[PDB]
């Protein structure tokens, strides 16, 4: 009966998990958690949100 | 995998009155194509934004 835009993101359970962490700091990303391996998440900030996983994934320093 | 991550612009369709029109218009979106992602349980699905027009038209045909 309703329809709302966003962006689904599609991950593993352990990116959804750091998606929600980046959310916590920020706001305004997830909109909704769909299932264990989806989310939907404002269509503005997909590209933030691809940026700042690789930051988090690849400058850790203990890698 | 972050490699593994995917994004698709689009629509969640929920708040359906019942399973059987839930489960009609997501067949439809699947045999068009544009179905992304659903879940029967909660009676949500999303479609492409590219699909999104045709899924609605029907919707407005039934």
């Amino acid at each position: 009966a309703r329809a709302r835009k966003g962006a689904l993101v599609q991950c593993d359970p352990s990116i959804k998990a750091l998606i929600l962490q980046i959310d916590a700091k920020m706001s305004d990303i997830v909109l909704e958690e769909l299932d264990d391996t989806h989310l939907l998440v404002n269509p503005s900030k997909v590209e933030f949100v691809k940026h700042e996983l690789n930051r988090l994934l690849s400058k850790n320093i203990y890698n | 995998e972050l490699d593994r991550v995917i994004t698709y612009e689009g629509s969640l369709y929920s708040d359906f009155e019942t399973s059987q029109e839930y489960n009609l218009l997501s067949k439809y979106a699947q045999d068009i194509g544009v179905l992304l992602w659903k879940d029967d349980k909660k009676k949500k699905f999303f479609i492409s934004k590219e699909g999104n027009s045709q899924v609605l038209d029907f919707a407005k045909r039934k």
